[PDB]
């Protein structure tokens, strides 16, 4: 059986090739005290500890925490040895060819993978929804996306990398709450706002039609039960805190929007291909899992295009682990297991065997 | 990459679809993973001679559940010339089962690469994206095309 | 003729790791051939000191291949340009030129009648093409493959079959001409490296990095046999050769060793074990006449003795990497010429005969800047692991040598008689004297470039970025500012004293070689024009009375101190490359090198 | 006195006439709320407004925004009455002789200059080399040109326009710096990444040659100060940068480099003039004061050239401003005073006036 | 253009050096007058016809300075002997930046004004001007063997 | 927004401080280097002190430093508005910029520090073009000739006033 595992900005999504879910999903963080502790446990070990990213925005920085994560992933969430499974392991667009060796590099000597595969994060959301030529609007915890492809090449030209993904509205949502009277500020709190966030939170498609609806009657409040059982109340804090992604400011920030930088992206590409991007813009990541967001993106992006284009925003039901279903069914195939990297081709060609055998 | 095999027929139909008897020469064709899904194999009774509207009886060969590949030697005449090429089309259904429209898609260009020299490639994902005559027309020539398949557009 | 060229000292092949590299051989047996950067050396199998070089791509070439008839080589470079030249003539004019796809060019492959050659590689919308020679018209389509193609080769006699390999584990039949798909091999389980049809063509191999070797007849197709039965190596082959007479195959793989194939029996004949390292997997081979050749992933091409499998007759040594500095010196009665390239590594060579090696043991890890001898046949070498070396000439070996370490990453290094090293650093003055640091000049209020001893060890000038040559005297263990500032036209890139010591002459980025007389005054005493581009060395005959120096214009000019009028110009010594090192044999003789990694010794005649 | 203005696409260039050196320097910009800031306004507030080039290929296509420019570089910048001091201004090449009427009837008319000349930027830092006939490659912030000039006149059908310059560059290290964790983002830090550029930034010989020896190199890293006190350290980046100006796949681009673009200017000359065109490749502009480019540019155009054929890259040290002080210096002539288009000659002749003295 | 009008004495001396002995001139240095508003003639920058020419010439160059010079090179082909007059624009990298700008930017008005002359030379440093290669080729494509008496 | 308006003298004075019009020598010599601004003693605009300038002139005949004297003529218990003509001059160009300086030391009245204060930003958009603004909060912080460089260029300021940092 092989491993697939989807090293997120926030969350590493794990599991064996072949399953319809992946099997663990847990924080990619490593705490260390104000010894180490990796995953959920640095989550539920109270505020005396510092908390940090290896990937914070898609890209390895602190190498030596993502062996920790990696570490946890294969014994403490999976249970497997990794010297025993071929591990397909996914990497965020523009990533580094140097990182990408270096990934390449720990698997075999580090964990001694017997086989070994990269593939591209935006590509594998792509192919899952049946498509090979479009744009891919990943966003995540950390990072937001936009990945252009054509034919099955991403055009690294027009890749837009976007700092507001998830983490961000959490934070936002905290922030917006305590006008109501609720004071959410430590380490558990958070995941208590970020399940608020995951529950009663939608995209309007209208936001200043909505601000007065929710000012002049009670029908969008909603009730939330904490775990200590007092129920708290939301009002127009579950449209507010998603349309920081369309409204940046709201965070301060200087950036565009997620429909902006969409549309940013295509414009930067051939004036022959932008047709095709805009009728197949695939939505990905748990931050486009916000009721209502397609029919958002589909109305601003009609804004800013020309009248005569078609614009069609593709939300599949699964695009929340899209990444990861589509590494394991590739992983899963027949067919793949000639397109793994052995560890006897590794210590032939090194670390640069990566950039041959894969992509 | 799936890491699939495209069937050796495959590229010995392309190539007799290529270059231009008239009565066997094909119109349409389609492609499909074998039942052990390890080749591109051709369909048997899926195809359209030239002896034989030869667009709409091609859509409607297309399944409304399952993925496939398909090569069509369209005509059409613009202002300046008429001119006849092939154009892949990329058939996957939104309705497809997920893991048919992933095997389809990663092993699209084991397929597309293995012919050399085709030069248009519709990727339809709905119905509504293939019988639509009006973004062949698009793909083939854009604006210079007025008249697809003998009929105005 | 005032200059001619006299001895070229070829670079070795540009091999990568888990690469394949294709060498070439002449229908006529005598120079096989290679690619190094934009180079296409051809070397004399029978005799690897002579050598050939063309440079005339403007990007890395990967693949040359000779014609049939001998008379023409078609070169591919990594923007996909093809380019075919005569080889008869020492000029090697172009004779056509071509585009076939926008893309690297992995292999190329003529035809017997030598009028219709096949490119493959990885293009934009293609991964072959076979065209005629003179016209470049299509005469085939290679179609069946979706990765890029590695190797490529046509049958030599009729029927005419080609065969592809490329990296979808496959290999494609083709039949012409006009050559049309037949059918694709896919026996392999990994990358297909070389396919290669046998002299007589009856039969053809393909190699793959699953180490298998399959034998397939030659006008058919159909396998025939697997190498080794189970596995022909324990580990990817990357090149396969047919013996000439089309019953033998050599193979080179990845497990470091190389092989001879009995293909009619299926039996392995010889194995020759290179090595224990990762320098030692063999990437390259060729079998022509009784010369079988390997070529390590360290460059050095290895002639394989059929009697002795484990010690090779020779083993080509040198440079694939551009050399840096070069230095010569005369031990007992046969001149050495000594150059360090910006690897660390450090090769001699001999002055006449050609042969070459280098020091045993461990030495430099990064770019050797410059490197002397003093007057105790020591080498002194500075590199930029910021580290001075000091290495016997006699024993030719780094243990047990002296290292000195310095602070900062040294620039240049220059030495003088009573064991004294100058040591020019970013912004840093250091002597040393016996292998050990004695005086700093850190902050000299001014950023020096280079640093020339005084032949009898008291005067040291340095030159620095300001155009101004500022002069030191060793007095003790210290070095004191005599307050001199010589002037040049601008930033100062050399200095070189005379061999007697009676002149200071300085080469600066201004183009202008300006000589000063030691006896009067440190006064200037001519200046020199005719560079047009900045300077970037300069040497000192032994007979005092002519000087050569070598700038970014690709030209070499030698000067006659007497007369600034008369100079010698040597255009382009090496093609597309600036000459980084040069010095003197003897008063006629000029040595070269260059960033192509070769060495070249000219007779200059005044 | 006269004022001189250099109109550039990321860059004003102002001063008076007889001046070393330009009085103002200060960003091509005009800032609307997302009531009108230009200049370095505008980057002093960052994302409450949005940023817009009117100069953006050195040809105006904003003539609304770049009126403010003017006006912001007479008052604010010079500090003087435009209708008191004749202006001499700079021309892009290839300019539309539709945008020379304009441009000669927004001086007269909105500004009621006294006396106005219009010069080409090219031939201007011909000239101030000493030259007459040759190839001028201005490598600028948004625009890169190989104007082949010949006696004094500019070859139209051989001048060859190059998008890639020092604001892709910018762009580029931007990009690069995130590989090491560091955050560039907002406008502000824009211009702190412009900053490293042009202060450890160089071009290196050899690409690959360098890469190498970088490695284990220990005078290759740099430290550089925040405006804040923090310290950012770059390695590689140094000569990484300025290598998409030869290798601009680097950048996700297909076009060629600024070697392989002057080269493909000669080519399209006469055969009679490739040789003193080769002989006089003047460089000019911004991006090419990177240490090391014109040792690269001799050595990259060379394998392009013919066997036997000169090349000399000429990089004077004053190549930055050369357009500016080339027109400083022939304004500041009194034997220039009859060649300005007077205000009088104006009403004659109209706005067509500038294509017959300023030729 | 900068409008620098070129004085008369060039025009007369031009012209009686056009239209074809120890009076004659060979070469001639034009220089900037000190009001920088005409080309005038420098004092002692002449070659007399009665008087290695060419390497004297280049000694009167000045070398942190722009001059513009009048050169009756004499060039021997094969087929003839030939002698026809040349332009030297000298213009040192060392000249400073405001004599560079004046004489480049003030020298096609003089050309225009020096009618009837082929030949130029645009030398901006000494191996431009010192070497005869790049004099040859201007004054005759391929067939130049000699110039200046001296053989190439 | 304590409502304080801007006197016509002031804004006046400005304009002629800010763009230079050709004019005879003597009349350059008679051009602001230096202004002090101050409240009314009604505190309802913010006219102009009467003797706190220096000339054009009065620079390298009479005030050899002309920032020196300038703060100099700061109160040190009052606050103040400023408006500096610096002439300084980094590695690439030599400028001539206006700088606004806002003097309020701490040993001043609160009642003027909040007034100051407060009426700051309607007189700073009235005088429109200025981009140099220095808070100086006491004596050290701009006494010190090197305080005006970091604000005015920077590190990249080698000149200011016509002699070296
Ligand atoms: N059902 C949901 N509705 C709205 N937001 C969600 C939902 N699920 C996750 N999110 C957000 O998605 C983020 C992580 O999702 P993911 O796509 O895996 O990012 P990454 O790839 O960086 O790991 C989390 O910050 C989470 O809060
Ligand atoms: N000293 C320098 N070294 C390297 N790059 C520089 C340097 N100075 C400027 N650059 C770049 O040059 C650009 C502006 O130069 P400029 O010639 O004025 O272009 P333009 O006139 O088109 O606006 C800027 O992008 C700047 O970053
Ligand atoms: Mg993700
Ligand atoms: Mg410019």
């Amino acid at each position: 059986a092989a491993l697939v595992v989807d090293n997120g900005s926030g969350m590493c999504k794990a599991g064996f090739a072949g399953d319809d879910a992946p099997r663990a999903v847990f924080p990619s963080i490593v705490g260390r005290p104000r010894d180490s502790y990796v995953g959920d446990e640095a989550q539920s070990k109270r505020g005396i500890l510092t908390l940090k990213y290896p990937i914070e925005h898609g890209i390895v920085t602190n190498w030596d925490d993502m062996e920790k994560i990696w570490h946890h992933t294969f014994y403490n969430e999976l249970r497997v040895a990794p010297e025993e499974h071929p591990v397909l392991l996914t990497e965020a667009p523009l990533n580094p060819k140097a990182n990408r060796e270096k990934m390449t590099q720990i698997m075999f000597e580090t964990f001694n993978t017997p086989a070994m595969y990269v593939a591209i994060q935006a590509v594998l959301s792509l192919y899952a929804s049946g498509r090979t030529t479009g744009i891919v609007m990943d966003s995540g915890d950390g990072v937001t996306h936009t990945v252009p492809i054509y034919e099955g090449y991403a055009l690294p030209h027009a890749i837009l990398r976007l700092d507001l993904a998830g983490r961000d509205l959490t934070d936002y949502l905290m922030k917006i709450l305590t006008e109501r009277g609720y004071s959410f500020t430590t380490t558990a709190e958070r995941e208590i706002v970020r399940d608020i966030k995951e529950k009663l939170c939608y995209v309007a498609l209208d936001f200043e039609q909505e601000m007065a609806t929710a000012a002049s009657s009670s029908s969008l409040e909603k009730s939330y039960e904490l775990p200590d059982g007092q129920v708290i109340t939301i009002g127009n804090e579950r449209f507010r805190c998603p349309e920081a992604l369309f409204q940046p400011s709201f965070l301060g920030m200087e950036s565009a929007g997620i429909h902006e930088t969409t549309f940013n992206s295509i414009m930067k590409c051939d004036v022959d291909i932008r047709k095709d991007l805009y009728a197949n813009t695939v939505l990905s990541g748990g931050t486009t899992m916000y009721p209502g967001i397609a029919d958002r993106m589909q109305k601003e992006i009609t804004a800013l295009a020309p009248s005569t284009m078609k614009i069609k925003i593709i939300a599949p039901p699964e695009r929340k682990y899209s990444v990861w279903i589509g590494g394991s069914i590739l992983a899963s195939l027949s067919t793949f297991q000639q397109m793994w990297i052995s560890k006897q081709e590794y210590d032939e060609s090194g670390p640069s065997i990566v950039h041959r055998k894969c992509f | 990459a799936s890491g699939v095999a495209v069937s050796d027929g495959v590229i010995k139909v392309f190539n007799d679809m290529k270059v231009r008897e008239v009565k066997k020469r094909k119109k349409a064709v389609l492609f499909c993973l074998s039942e052990d899904k390890k080749n591109i194999i051709l369909e048997e009774g899926k195809e359209i001679l030239v002896g034989d509207d030869p667009y709409a009886t091609f859509v409607k060969m297309l399944p409304d559940k399952d993925c496939r590949y398909a090569l069509y030697d369209a005509t059409y005449e613009t202002k300046e010339s008429k001119k006849e090429d092939l154009v892949f089309i990329f058939w996957a259904p939104e309705s497809a089962p997920l893991k048919s429209k992933m095997i389809y898609a990663s092993s699209k260009d084991a397929i597309k690469k293995k012919l050399t020299g085709i030069k248009h490639e519709l990727q339809a994902n709905c119905y509504e994206e293939v019988k639509d005559r009006c973004t062949l027309a698009e793909k083939l020539g854009g604006s210079a095309v007025i008249s697809l398949e003998g009929k105005p557009l | 003729m005032p200059y001619e060229i006299k001895k070229v000292f070829a670079s070795l092949p540009q091999v990568e790791r888990g690469v394949s590299k294709i060498i070439g051989g002449d229908p006529k047996g005598n120079n096989f051939l290679y690619t190094n950067g934009k180079c296409v050396i051809l070397r004399n199998i029978d005799n690897p000191a002579l050598a050939d070089i063309y440079t005339e791509h403007a990007h890395q070439v990967v693949v040359a291949k000779y014609a049939p008839s001998g008379f023409y080589i078609a070169s591919g470079d990594v923007s996909g340009k093809l380019r075919i030249w005569d080889t008869t003539q020492k000029e090697h004019l172009l004779k056509y030129e071509y585009q076939p796809f926008a893309g690297k060019i992995k292999d190329i492959a003529w035809t017997e009648d030598s009028k219709r050659i096949a490119v493959v590689g990885e293009g934009r919308e293609k991964f072959g093409a076979v065209f005629l020679w003179d016209s470049g018209s299509s005469v085939g389509e290679i179609t069946g493959h979706n990765k890029v193609i590695n190797s490529v080769d046509i049958k030599q006699s009729r029927p005419y079959r080609l065969a592809t390999g490329s990296d979808d584990n496959c290999a494609a039949f083709f039949e012409g001409p006009p050559f049309k798909f037949k059918f694709t091999i896919g026996d392999h389980s990994r990358f297909v490296n070389c396919v290669r049809f046998s002299p007589d063509g009856n039969r053809f191999a393909t190699a793959s990095a699953d180490g298998q070797i399959y034998i397939y007849d030659g006008k058919t197709g159909e396998k025939v046999c697997a190498l080794g039965g189970s596995k022909a190596h324990d580990g990817g082959i990357y090149a396969i050769s047919w013996s000439p007479d089309s019953t033998h195959l050599l193979s080179a793989s990845g497990d470091k060793t190389s092989k001879i194939w009995d293909v009619s029996v299926n039996s392995v004949v010889s194995t020759f074990p290179m090595g224990s390292t990762v320098l030692d997997q063999q990437l390259g081979c060729l079998w022509q006449k009784d010369h079988l050749l390997s070529v390590s992933l360290s460059g050095y091409i290895n002639y394989l003795d059929r009697n002795n499998p484990s010690k090779p007759l020779h083993v080509i040594k040198g440079h694939s990497k551009s050399i840096q500095c070069l230095t010569v010196h005369k031990n007992g009665g046969k001149s050495y010429i000594y150059s360090g390239s910006h690897d660390g590594h450090i090769n001699y060579w001999d002055s006449e005969t050609g042969e070459n090696d280098s020091f045993a043991g461990k030495g430099h890890t990064n770019q050797v800047s410059r490197m002397t001898v003093d007057e105790s046949g020591q080498l002194i070498s500075c590199s930029m692991d910021d580290t001075v070396r000091y290495t016997s000439l006699m024993l030719r070996d780094y243990s047990g040598q002296g290292v000195v370490k310095l602070d900062v990453q040294p620039k240049c290094v220059a030495v003088g008689p009573g064991g004294y090293a100058v040591v020019v650093c970013i912004g840093q003055i250091v002597l040393l004297k016996d292998q050990r640091k004695c005086f700093s000049i850190d902050n000299p209020g001014y950023e020096p470039e280079v640093v020339a001893v005084h032949p009898g060890g008291d005067t040291v000038a340095i030159g620095g970025v300001d155009g101004n040559v500022r002069l030191y005297s060793i007095l003790g263990t210290t070095l004191k500012d005599e307050g001199k500032l010589l002037e040049a036209k601008g930033p100062v890139t050399d200095v070189a004293y005379s061999h007697d010591g009676a002149f200071l002459a300085v080469c600066d980025a201004s183009k202008v070689v300006t000589v000063f007389s030691v006896a009067d005054g440190y006064s200037e005493n001519n200046v020199f024009y005719g560079h047009h581009a900045k300077i970037v060395c300069l040497a000192w005959s032994p007979d005092n009375e002519h000087f050569a120096s070598g700038g970014m214009d690709m030209m070499v000019y030698v000067w006659t101190l007497s007369d600034p009028e008369t100079r010698v110009k040597i255009q382009d010594a090496h093609r597309l490359h600036h000459v980084s090192s040069l010095a003197w044999l003897d008063e006629h003789t000029l040595v070269t090198t260059s960033h192509d990694a070769s060495v070249k010794e000219w007779t200059i005649t005044y």
